[PDB]
């Protein structure tokens, strides 16, 4: 039919009243109704440079206004005074027949012609151009083309991976003036702890961005079933996060306050943390050449808190989908070796329930996260990570995508059990504070991703679990599955 | 052969043409 | 990254400078070996490429580019064989076997030649102190 | 078998995530809703069919989804009569069936277009007629391509049920928050429940005086109907979780233990749809014959219309109950109507579970093909056990559907129970699909 | 009288959902229904003055 | 660009800087040309040469006889010269299944000789080349792990002996090498 607009402004006030009430009510009701120790969260910012701090720093009133408007309209309504059918609308008269009659239709047609299509096209292009992994399409194409025409003769090094990363297309959008050679030079300066002078803000950006690029490159390398490239990628990620060139004696060079010109000149036999902890406490400082107890305590505490891995039990499992399970023993570089026989074996056993048998990874997903890493030179703050990869032993080719685990308990590294030192050498296993049920043992479950071979016999495998932030000792074991039917 | 953005653009052009014809026929009677 | 245009350049130079004849046949054999190597590479890489494409982490246009290059390589090899028959009559049945042998032969030769450069890489990476005779002096 | 060169949208080669599919469904629904609001240019029935076909007169969507639904039902009948003899072993046959569906939908569109432009009340007097025909033709093509796109994989599911649920939810929201006003003697009155409620609460400032009147609203929808509607909504929601699960295990590969669920509303959509369709057709035919034929023995026996409503006849018993008043006046009529609707929905559920190819024998054959077997039962008894659960489940589901529908029709909710249950089952299917798939 | 007995036995054999999943189910379905209904209501409301001014 | 020699008929790129792939293709073409010059028959057969193989055998025997004479220095030089001649003066279009095994046989003896002499880096590189070119035998893992232990790389030594045991678990020397590597690594860390 034909309605009649409100010219007395008597009908729209209650409409706006209920419209604002229905939105304020539930929001106000909702507003009314509304595990893993970390020791580096304080020490990281203690050694971070000022420029990096500045870079990281640079890089509800709706309720009250609704209540105010509600009060205003309520008072305005209270100030007001006030057989055939007469249809009418609540919309006022001026908004439809006043001087602003074409304004509504022109803004409507504008919003429907230029606002919606342009925005939806931009959003669609942005969501389509990017890969599912989280990188650009051009970078993925470049990585694939590079791995395609790769001579097996050339041995993989860090400089080769840096040169490959220097062609990242997502770096061009950040700085359309720079060149790939400039990116390579910047990354070399960062690894060698050199100053860019003026392009520090760009070096920090590209360093922060290389992370997802390296993960994508690792994924593609595991796709092409090439092991050396993946191992070199892991090493490059380590070198980047630690800001140090790859050397044989690097597990000690990753320390906060060391002088290479003194250390390398003095000794030539210290290459791991165990060999260093073999020495005395003052001997460590005299060797490192820092001669500052107030700072020696800091470097000792940071060096005695990085995790070392060690296997306890590894075996196959043959459900409908075969998957391996791991028993890892996270220990520090200072605690001595404990025999595996002392384990009560109860933590090794698994409860067999319907829910646990349905999804074994449920208990694994219960372990706490890993704390923040100690990156005195990385721009942003990162957590620890552990990526595992499995390959064959007959030919030496990767057989599946890499799995990256993040949930783990670092309880055995806390400063509570400091009596368990290596230099004591008094059989601390028979100690009054020795409680074999206090040491927690995490678990790791790795699916095979491929069905078991239909043949019968022994088939060897090899799983590696490398670090991503530190240069600790990792695992390299070979296991064989005995299909017997 | 046919992309979704093409379909959306066709629909937008259709509704735009209809409303343009409507407003043109209204203003033609209003002015003359 | 190919020696295809190199054959055409050599042909154009021979058309004017009167170079020897066997160099043309040699360059043709080299181009054929490169083409057959590329074809075998594509044949052996197709399954993993298709797997990664189905996984949804490679994009879309690269798949079509690969499918196109698949037949582009075949067309180039056919043109090369036609040019070979044009240069030498009744020399096709032996051409395939000669190509198949020289491909592997030069691949092995390059892989062996690379060790001279490969050697010092590990030296620089491990900071070894090596005197003459290849022995270690710590 | 023939050749055709027509536009068609391409399906994605890879899986579309949840976010993009949600965005596409939303924008498609928005465009479909905008199309149904624009009136024609050159211009100067039963509400039941207009609501069921998701269409309204006087706009670009006067046709609605009628051509698509008619083509789909036609090819359903052609597949049921086994005339196309379609073989699943070939994809060319499916492509030919799809191209035939498109070419028949377009010609049915143009035929209905010429029919309505020559029959409609717009008038006989030419270029205006041509442009008016072309406009609605292009609109039909656009909505057809939109449905095809939403079904290709860019959408959560089909588009017809989505549009129907959209129209139902819109009718429900409009019957509750009608901003319009009507002044008839007493004063300007809202047609929505909450709007008029807050209006009488504010302008009168008398709690006891205004509340007793705003809660009853003998002539217009009130808050009580809204409460009954949300109550039956939560009720049918709670009725969705009811499902029978039996233990199953595989025999081809060991270590495969699973659970097969059997819902209560197995094919809930079909029996209520059949009942509504037959009732609407019966009412239309009876009204037509009573308008054409003045008075005849059989015409009076099958149905007589009065104050219009049917009374004292066969069609008098098929009419749904209005409220508790007519319920308490004629209990025999209410009882016979309840028995009729229950029997109809039950037999419809039975025949549909028989004809759809989901019989206990069919699922037993499917299990034997897959090799699945019960954990604590033998192999030769799977069909015997299914015979004791599947038909009873279907009959009970149909019975509860009929009970919910008659209860909604009696309590006087905001809308008819059939549309509400259709929307709820559509939303529940979408939600369970999104949950089983895995995504935010 | 056997039909209601079979129905009672069957419903006793079905699985009634508890609150922990019922809340998620009702939340999802209510969010969907409200999201479609508000859009429909706004679209029908805004088009009325536009249709009046245009035509 | 590129210049053409007249008397030598050897193609050389006259540019100052060129790509490495271009250099490899140029060298390959030059080798092909100098082989086709020596080969006079129009349609050469994939059958290998005879006098060349005989000279290779003679040089190899002259190098081997130094071991009977207990001369450990000149034998390595003679074997290296024989391998160089066999690699250079052999036509590319010869049979692969005959050029591979002779090279493997000579390379194994050369590896053993340089390992006995006391050279480790060259022996390690040759072992890696032989393992990468498509020969997997438990007889090379022993020497590779021994060389790695001699040049103090414990992780790769452990990986190598583990892979070797993953193919010949019944060996008695691989297990001794594994024990020695485990002890050396325990000292390296602890």
């Amino acid at each position: 039919t034909n309605y009649e607009y409100d010219e007395a402004s008597e009908t729209w006030p209650s409409f706006i009243l209920t419209g604002l009430l229905m939105v304020v009510g539930p929001m106000t009701l909702l507003q009314i109704y509304q595990f893993n120790e970390e020791v580096f969260k304080n020490l990281n910012e203690e050694y971070t440079s000022d420029e990096i701090k500045q870079f990281r720093r640079k890089f509800n009133i709706i309720i009250i206004v609704g209540w105010i408007l509600v009060a205003i309209l309520l008072q305005r309504i209270n100030s007001n005074d006030a057989q055939s059918t007469s249809h009418g609308i609540a919309l006022p008269r001026f908004l439809v027949d006043g001087s602003a009659s074409p304004l509504l239709v022109v803004c409507y047609v504008a919003l429907l012609g230029l606002i919606l299509p342009y925005f939806v096209s931009r959003w669609w292009a942005r969501t389509q151009s990017y890969t599912k992994k989280g990188i650009h399409n051009v970078t993925a194409s470049n990585f694939v083309s590079n791995l395609v025409n790769y001579k097996p003769s050339e041995i993989v090094t860090t400089d080769l991976i840096l040169h490959w990363l220097s062609f990242a297309h997502e770096f061009k959008q950040f700085f359309p003036d720079l060149q790939p050679t400039d990116f390579e030079k910047l990354l070399q300066d960062h690894i060698n702890r050199r100053d860019s002078g003026k392009l520090n803000n760009a070096k920090f950006r590209i360093v922060a961005k290389c992370h997802s690029l390296l993960h994508g490159l690792l994924d593609i390398a595991c796709g092409f079933r090439n092991l050396d490239i993946a191992l070199g990628a892991i090493n490059t990620f380590k070198c980047i996060v630690q800001a140090v060139p790859l050397t044989p004696n690097c597990q000690i060079l990753q320390l906060p306050n060391v002088d290479k010109e003194h250390f390398i000149t003095k000794t030539g036999d210290i290459h791991t943390l165990g060999k260093l902890f073999t020495l005395e406490d003052a001997k460590i400082g005299e060797v490192l050449g820092i001669k500052d107890q107030a700072k020696l305590n800091e470097t000792l505490r940071v060096a005695s808190h990085i995790p070392n891995l060690k296997i306890i039990k590894a075996d196959f499992l043959v459900p409908g989908r075969p998957y391996i399970s791991l028993k890892v023993l996270v220990r520090s570089a200072k605690q001595p070796l404990i025999p595996t026989s002392l384990i009560p074996e109860e933590n090794l056993t698994e409860p067999q329930d319907s829910e646990s048998q349905r999804d074994p990874f449920a208990m694994m997903s219960k372990q706490p996260l890993v704390p923040y890493s100690f990156a005195p030179f990385f721009p942003t703050k990162r957590r620890g990570s552990w990526c595992c990869l499995v390959s064959s032993q007959k030919d030496g080719k990767i057989l599946q995508t890499p799995i990256i685990i993040e949930k783990l308990s670092y309880k055995n590294l806390n400063d509570d059990k400091d009596f368990f030192d290596k230099r004591i050498k008094m059989d601390l296993t028979k100690h009054e504070k020795f409680d074999i049920n206090d040491w927690e043992i995490g678990t790791i479950k790795i699916p095979l991703g491929q069905p078991a071979p239909e043949t019968v016999g022994d088939f060897f495998f090899r799983v590696i679990v490398k670090s991503t932030d530190y240069f600790t000792t990792d695992l390299d074991i070979t296991m064989n599955m005995k299909v017997r039917d | 052969r046919v992309d979704p953005l093409v379909v959306l653009f066709l629909a937008v052009g259709f509704i735009f043409s209809v409303v343009a014809l409507h407003v043109i026929s209204k203003v033609a009677g209003k002015l003359f | 990254n190919d020696a295809h245009d190199l054959y055409f350049q050599i042909k154009e130079m021979s058309e004017n400078e009167k170079i020897h004849e066997k160099v043309l046949k040699a360059a043709l054999l080299n181009r054929g070996a490169e083409s057959v190597r590329r074809s075998l590479k594509l044949k052996e890489l197709a399954p993993q490429i298709n797997l990664l494409y189905k996984n949804g982490s490679i994009g879309e246009d690269y798949w079509k580019r690969f499918e196109t290059e698949v037949k582009l390589i075949e067309l180039e090899f056919k043109d090369t064989l036609q040019e070979a028959e044009r240069l030498q009559p009744g020399w096709v049945q032996l051409f395939v076997m000669v190509c198949k042998e020289i491909c592997f032969n030069q691949a092995l030769s390059r892989r062996y030649q690379s060790i001279l450069k490969r050697k010092e890489v590990c030296i620089k990476e491990w900071e070894l102190k090596i005197n003459n005779d290849g022995r270690l002096v710590n | 078998p023939f050749e055709s060169f027509l536009p068609e949208v391409i399906a994605p080669e890879r899986k579309v995530p949840y976010n993009q599919k949600l965005i596409w469904t939303g924008v498609s629904l928005l465009i479909f809703l905008i199309l149904g609001q624009i009136p024609l240019y050159g211009i100067v029935p039963l509400y039941w069919l207009r609501a069921m076909l998701a269409s309204n007169r006087g706009t670009l969507l006067e046709l609605g989804v009628s051509p698509i639904i008619t083509s789909s039902l036609i090819f359903q009948f052609l597949q049921g009569t086994q005339l196309l003899q379609i073989r699943p072993e070939s994809k060319q046959d499916r492509e030919l069936f799809q191209i035939a569906q498109k070419v028949c939908a377009i010609i049915l569109i143009l035929g209905q277009a010429l029919v309505v432009v020559m029959t409609g009340n717009y008038g006989a007097p030419l270029p205006i007629c041509l442009l008016l025909i072309f406009q609605l033709m292009f609109a039909s093509l656009i909505v057809m391509l939109l449905d095809e796109l939403l079904s290709k994989g860019y959408g959560l599911g089909s588009g017809i049920s989505l549009f129907i649920a959209t129209n139902i939810a819109e009718q429900i929201f409009w019957r509750a928050f009608a901003p319009t006003t009507v002044n008839s003697g007493r004063g300007k009155e809202f047609e929505g429940a909450v709007i008029a409620f807050f209006h009488l609460l504010a302008v009168r400032k008398d709690k006891k005086r205004a509340l007793v009147e705003a809660f009853y609203r003998t002539n217009l929808p009130n808050m009580f109907q809204v409460l009954m509607t949300v109550a039956i909504f939560l009720f049918v929601l709670y009725l969705q979780g009811f499902r029978y699960e039996l233990p199953i295990r595989s025999t081809k590969v060991r270590g495969q233990i699973g659970i097969y669920p059997i819902k209560l509303f197995y094919t809930s959509n079909t029996p209520i749809i059949l009942q509504s369709a037959l009732t609407s057709n019966i009412f239309l035919i009876s009204q037509i014959l009573f308008q054409k034929y003045p008075t005849n023995p059989l015409i009076r026996l099958i149905g007589v219309w009065g104050i219009q409503m049917a009374l004292s006849g066969l069609a008098y018993y098929i009419q749904p109950l209005m409220s508790l008043s007519e319920a308490l006046l004629d209990p025999i009529k209410t009882i016979v109507y309840i028995t009729f609707v229950l029997g109809s929905c039950a037999v419809f559920s039975k025949t549909w579970i028989e004809i759809s190819g989901t019989s206990p024998r069919d699922i037993a054959k499917q299990f034997k093909d897959q090799g699945m077997v019960i954990n604590g039962k033998r192999e030769t008894s799977i069909y015997r056990e299914l015979k004791k659960i599947i038909p009873t489940a279907a009959a009970f589901g149909g019975a509860t559907i009929g009970a919910l529908s008659v209860g909604s029709d009696l309590l006087g909710t905001l809308g008819s129970g059939a549309s509400i249950l259709l929307a709820t089952t559509t939303i529940y299917g979408y939600y369970e699909a999104a949950a089983k798939e895995g995504g935010f | 009288v056997e039909f209601v007995r079979e129905g009672t036995q069957f419903l006793a054999k079905c699985k009634k959902p508890d609150l922990k999943e019922y809340t998620k189910i009702v939340k999802a379905v209510g969010i969907g229904f409200i999201a479609v209904g508000i859009i429909g209501y706004a679209i029908k409301l805004i088009h009325i003055p536009i249709r009046y001014v245009i035509v | 660009t590129l210049e053409y020699n007249a008397n030598s008929k050897l193609i050389t790129a006259s540019d100052a800087v060129v790509a490495l792939s271009t250099e490899t293709n140029i060298d390959q073409i030059n080798v092909l040309t100098t082989s086709l010059i020596g080969e006079t028959n129009p349609n050469f057969t994939p059958q290998p040469n005879e006098a060349l193989s005989k000279m290779i055998k003679g040089l190899f025997e002259s190098g081997m006889k130094n071991l009977q004479q207990k001369k450990l220095n000149e034998a390595l030089k003679n074997v290296s010269l024989a391998i160089e001649m066999a690699q250079r003066k052999r036509a590319p279009w010869e049979a692969f299944a005959i050029q591979l095994p002779e090279l493997h046989f000579m390379l194994r003896s050369k590896i053993d000789l340089c390992l006995i002499l006391g050279k480790h880096l060259e022996a390690l590189q040759d072992l890696d080349f032989l393992l990468g070119t498509g020969l997997i035998q438990p007889d090379v893992f022993v020497r590779k792990a021994d060389c790695l232990l001699k040049l103090r790389q414990w992780e790769e030594a452990r990986a190598t002996c583990e892979r070797g045991l993953a193919l010949a678990p019944e060996d008695m020397k691989l297990r001794a090498l594994l024990i020695e590597t485990a002890r050396n690594l325990a000292e390296y860390n602890g």
